[PDB]
DNA sequence: ATCACAATCCCGGTGCCGAGGCCGCTCAATTGGTCGTAGACAGCTCTAGCACCGCTTAAACGCACGTACGGATTCCGTACGTGCGTTTAAGCGGTGCTAGAGCTGTCTACGACCAATTGAGCGGCCTCGGCACCGGGATTGTGAT
DNA sequence: ATCACAATCCCGGTGCCGAGGCCGCTCAATTGGTCGTAGACAGCTCTAGCACCGCTTAAACGCACGTACGGAATCCGTACGTGCGTTTAAGCGGTGCTAGAGCTGTCTACGACCAATTGAGCGGCCTCGGCACCGGGATTGTGAT
């Protein structure tokens, strides 16, 4: 059982994100926000992906089912990743 | 000798605008995908492609954010983003808050 | 019989309008197709194709590449107005984003 | 045996920068590029059939869904370019 | 001769509701509320049979979409209703 | 013959089994219909729209009213955090909006 | 022929729709910004109600047409306006 | 005798807020509809369930608008909304800016 | 304006692995013919959109005036950014094991189709009941006194 | 703290038009029979997902230090809000005209379908060349002076 892999998103990665991003300074208190707004995209992305995956009445999420579930969010992808 | 406050972090913001690398650690990643994905069904299996393109989009979607609430934190003649600057970001957008 | 002709090569074509009404027919979008619909679709298809294509390969050769890259795609797509107008809620895979740092970060 | 727009698009690529390649990521880009618009373009001619009451999708609807869907002079060019290759089409 | 969802709407606010009447515009709200949720579940339920390569629609589309597009309390609520609906119509 | 039954009286439903399974094939969403497709539609329908008349008519009897106006279904979406989730797309004709004063307005 | 018809939407009326959206002060400037902003909504919408009333080979918009080019934008309408 | 200033703007936030009529007068706007459908087609009729609804979807428009607009005016320490929120509002809903 | 030097750009010089060409064949596109119906077109009726005008009165407009707010200035305390030595764990490559994805074949239950029956829903007509309005009175809420 | 008096809630009392009930009919829903195939299920292969492990070394972390920035307080000047008299034009109701929406009937051209033919594209293998990287060297960007 997994457990608090959150605290693996780490400051630093958070700010090389912020600096793709143009911000050159950042609060403290940035970090616990940032991992918050992350974790609920991840939860209704994956949430979507799942039923997509139970619907085919697979056990394996495919790359089609989170391009699927993208589409849900309106947040529209392409290609693919690694 | 040592960089004035904020040279380092302009060298930063042109190096990583230049680049199309993930931002996020792998293996992290993929351990906080598989924590959150127990939740909704026990004993799942992932492609690689899966994880990869979940941090695709996740990794797109922080730095839409961040452009954002850098806007707010300027708008407010501040050059340092808070809290409050993604909040208001995230509540013009029409995301949970 | 006469000898057999695509109709990508009647309609001048290189996108193929045969699979486009295939892909019509099967896809529950109506109950019947018309002959003219698959062309004008193929022709629209490549058209958009084209233009994309040709930025990006503009991009690419003003970097002094050969292969055209999916940067090379995504700086074409937001440096031109009506593809980032028609791609606005769309993330290309290993795409970046556009250099772009606020004036008022800037020294002095 | 998946189908794809790769060889079209390379095609065309060879037609538009004879000297340029393309990597096999740009062209999975380029493959979802084209689905996306053909879904759009598909769905909203079948949105004009229905509202129309209509049970064929033409070349018509066709039109009337790049005016919809596409900005600008995009649209003006893509509609020139389809009528041309329908009017081609015709003569065959 | 147009069509609405106005008497089974009435008859629903009869059980729910008994003393309380509607006014038409409201009726008019209630009916573009029906036909969106029927549009949303119906074209999410033909995506999902598409994806799979089904011909069909079946109960089990149509439960898969209601939890694609309802949230949180509502999709299980909405859930049990329709199960238990389409177990009362199979003893029928 | 027997007497004819609907098929909403056998699913025990008030909306309309038979007009959603003639909308369903109509509508080119699929080639084929299962049985149980249009009555678990129809009491999902019904489910909410029995979940949204009853907020609406307590905000209109919390108004002293007997009749729902849009600004009862208005009041009753936009409260509901599930159903303002649902419509947040949505605009109600002549539904007004939620009364809402930031504090930092308000005086002394 | 209608000319300068924007300045129709009066100072005033654009107090009340600022004071619906909880708006205490408003700046001198805002009047001109908010009627630019309401004729490029406008032209958006009217332009794809146009095309669905051309598709249909009619003269005369419904609001059926209006209703259509509302849910192209993204903004779905439930009832009429009247 | 007379108010301070921003009682009878709080009398008439509490007042619109409370009411669902129409804020823009009919002939007008009507007006400004047909102005600018003549430059898409000439010679146009509109059926007036056509221009309510156009009314009504930009009435709703607006007002989301302005309460966007006020938040990023509070998020500045400022209770007046300048051109500068709107045109921030604007850019992060994704509109044409 | 000078000076040190870290960061950055420039010019070859390879390796390597992926872009691109070649080929056999199979399966999807094409050709030709027959048939039914979708829709193009004409013609007609009658609705509803447009034009216009006169009155009334609510709304808009222009102006005076004052003060509340926006913006500039200053000051200070600390929370940030930068640098560096140490610890951590990601990434990589190899191995083993097995869950389950993808495929193929069988067969049967289910859904399409069609003809006849029939009753649910819709349009028009009608009559009262809910709700907005009005006036007289009490409540309460704001700003100078 | 108080008061005038303006905004607001109470309490009824006629109107008035829209909600909602009622009835005949027609057209969509239902029922029963037949049949073709979509998909449910079984069985099998072998792909690719997971677990684990040891080494390397880049990244993360923790801490020191200083200064740049956020936040608070002050001040001023002018652009806002409020009130009042005058002007404007929206709204309403009525009349008239006609464009075109909606419907119906006819017919014919177009698209489905089917069987045979064939060539386009796809998967697999193979090979060179585009680019990534490295190292040596020149430029410049940054900080103290």
């Amino acid at each position: 059982v997994l457990r608090d892999n959150i605290q693996g998103i780490t400051k630093p990665a958070i700010r090389r994100l912020a600096r793709r991003g143009g911000v050159k300074r950042i609060s403290g208190l940035i970090y616990e926000e940032t991992r918050g707004v992350l974790k609920v995209f991840l939860e209704n992305v994956i949430r979507d992906a799942v039923t997509y995956t139970e619907h085919a009445k697979r056990k394996t999420v495919t790359a089609m089912d989170v391009v699927y579930a993208l589409k849900r969010q309106g947040r529209t992808l392409y290609g693919f990743g690694g | 000798h040592r960089y004035r406050p904020g040279t380092v972090a302009l060298r930063e913001i042109r190096h990583y605008q230049k680049s199309t690398e993930l931002l996020i650690r792998k293996l992290p990643f993929q351990r906080l995908v598989r924590e959150i994905a127990q939740d909704f069904k026990t004993d799942l299996r992932f492609q690689r492609a899966a994880i990869g393109t979940l941090q695709e989009a996740s990794e797109a979607y922080l730095v839409g954010l961040f452009e954002d609430t850098n806007l707010c934190a300027i708008h407010a003649t501040r050059v340092t983003i808070m809290p409050k600057d993604i909040q208001l970001a995230r509540h013009i957008r029409g995301e949970r808050v | 019989r006469a000898k057999a002709k695509t109709r990508s090569s009647r309609a001048g074509l290189q996108f193929p309008v045969g699979r486009v009404h295939r892909l019509l027919r099967k896809g529950n979008y109506s109950e019947r197709v018309g002959a003219g619909a698959p062309v004008y679709l193929a022709a629209v298809l490549e058209y958009l194709t084209a233009e994309i294509l040709e930025l990006a390969g503009n991009a690419a050769r003003d970097n002094k590449k050969t292969r055209i890259i999916p940067r090379h795609l995504q700086l074409a797509i937001r440096n031109d107005e009506e593809l980032n107008k028609l791609l606005g809620r769309v993330t290309i895979a290993q795409g970046g984003v556009l250099p772009n740092i606020q004036a008022v970060l800037l020294p002095k | 045996r998946k189908e794809s727009y790769s060889i079209y698009v390379y095609k065309v690529l060879k037609q538009v920068h004879p000297d340029t390649g393309i990597s096999s990521k740009a062209m999975g880009i380029m493959n979802s590029f084209v689905n996306d618009i053909f879904e759009r373009i598909a769905g909203e001619a079948s949105r004009l059939a229905h509202y129309n009451k209509r049970s064929t999708i033409t070349s018509r609807e066709i039109q009337t869904a790049v005016r919809l869907l596409l900005p600008g002079e995009l649209a003006k060019h893509a509609v020139s370019e389809g009528t041309k290759a329908v009017t081609k089409y015709t003569s065959a």
